[PDB]
């Protein structure tokens, strides 16, 4: 059926 | 925080030659401007900026967290692009409207409506390919998947005078043309 | 700088504070894929056709916007940056289609250098605001860190209407009216 869409993935910077 | 600040991040495929090579940048932006980043070229996070530096070795420092990061170019790139965009985004083809009218006088084609974004427009006299006398606005996106581009061609209508403006877009199995006459 | 066939910017997350405003969205070649609807938590393609092609889970654009909040939270206490200056839109006025009277157009309003992405355009058709047929795309990406927005206003082509696009944002002391009519011609 439909083909999904993947996207990038932000990092956490520590707190 | 009192003050109004903006944070942008993207995730940008660059595709050339399909998906045959595939660049993949991932960019941490702050206040207009970008301070760490991860390109596939260079294979790891980046500081692009001083503020960055923290950062890059931080992501850096830690392996699956690293190295997702360096797989998102199959993940979501080339996944993407052979998967999704070739169901939309690459077979988008609309085809171009074209028309002529009058603005020593000038003869304005429109050509709009079209997708994607490559196209060539000529002005034929007489069947020869006219160059000089015309201009072209640059291209122009309408922001809802379509161009238009406005073609002038400046000239003096001898009675005699067949004017056509020739468009080739590969949603056009074959070239546009529309034609004027002092006459029309 | 980076040349190629194609750009597919999967991913754009834009957050700004004070105000928890985020913007989730998929570009190519320039265009707007989709944006998640933070609030509804809905993937909404721009091309309804598309969304029937292809699908995406809100869930992931959320998770950058948690992201991309958490991120900004420690910039802005890690740093003592200056905030950028609130740069004032210009705007430009242009029909989809060649004007015709009385056959149906649409009014393009493309407003550039917006920063920050915070602002309201509106259309006038003769001094008063045109509620109906009127549509706005998500706020693009400038290779400046700036953006750009455009808005739509369905239109009927006649020289006895003049119409406005009206930019209100933080860096105009006053709110800016494009105008436009098929009458200048
Ligand atoms: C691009 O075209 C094909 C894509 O499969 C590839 O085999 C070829 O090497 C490339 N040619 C170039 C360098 O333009
Ligand atoms: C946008 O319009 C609202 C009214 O809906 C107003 O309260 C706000 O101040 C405007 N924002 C600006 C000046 O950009």
């Amino acid at each position: 059926p439909v083909s999904k869409m993947r996207m990038a993935t932000p990092l956490l910077m520590q707190a | 925080s009192e003050r109004h600040f903006v944070y942008q991040f993207m995730g940008e495929c660059y595709f050339t030659n399909g998906t045959q090579r595939i660049r993949y940048v991932t960019r941490y932006i702050y206040n207009r401007e970008e301070y760490v980043r991860y390109d596939s070229d260079v294979g790891e996070h980046r500081a692009v900026t001083e503020l960055g530096r923290p950062d890059a070795e931080y992501w850096n420092s830690q392996p699956e967290i690293l190295e997702r990061t360096r797989a998102e170019l199959d993940t979501v790139c080339r996944h993407n692009y052979e998967g999704p965009e070739t169901h939309t985004s690459l077979r988008r083809l609309e085809q171009p409207n074209v028309v002529i009218s009058l603005s020593h006088n000038t003869l304005v084609c429109s050509v709009t409506d079209f997708y994607p974004a490559k196209i060539k427009v000529r002005w034929f006299r007489n069947g020869q390919e006219e160059t000089v006398g015309v201009s072209s606005t640059q291209l122009i996106r309408n922001g809802d998947w379509t161009f238009q581009v406005l073609v002038m061609l400046e000239m003096t209508p001898r009675r005699g005078e067949v004017y056509t403006c020739h468009v080739e877009h590969p949603s056009l199995k074959s070239p546009i043309t529309v034609e004027w006459s002092s006459a029309e | 700088d980076i040349e190629a066939d194609h750009v597919g910017t999967y991913g754009i997350s834009v957050y700004q504070s004070p105000g928890d405003i985020g913007q989730y969205t998929f570009e190519f070649d320039g265009d707007e894929l989709f944006y998640v609807d933070l609030d509804k938590k809905e993937t909404v393609w721009m091309l309804p056709e598309f969304g029937q092609l292809a699908s995406f889970d809100p869930q992931g654009g959320l998770q950058n916007i948690a992201v991309v909040k958490h991120n900004l939270g420690v910039l802005t206490k890690r740093s003592n940056s200056t905030p950028a200056t609130n740069e004032a839109p210009q705007a430009t006025v242009f029909p989809k289609s060649p004007v015709l009277l009385g056959q149906p157009n649409t009014l393009i309003c493309f407003v550039d250098n917006i920063f920050p992405p915070v602002i309201n355009i509106t259309w006038l058709r003769n001094s008063k605001s045109v509620a109906d047929g009127v549509y706005e795309t998500s706020f693009f990406v400038n290779r400046d860190y700036s953006f750009h927005k455009l808005s739509y206003l369905t239109f009927i082509p006649s020289d006895d209407d003049i119409y406005d696009c009206k930019v209100e944002h933080w860096g105009l002391e006053e709110p800016v009216l494009k105008h436009w009519s098929s009458a200048d011609l």
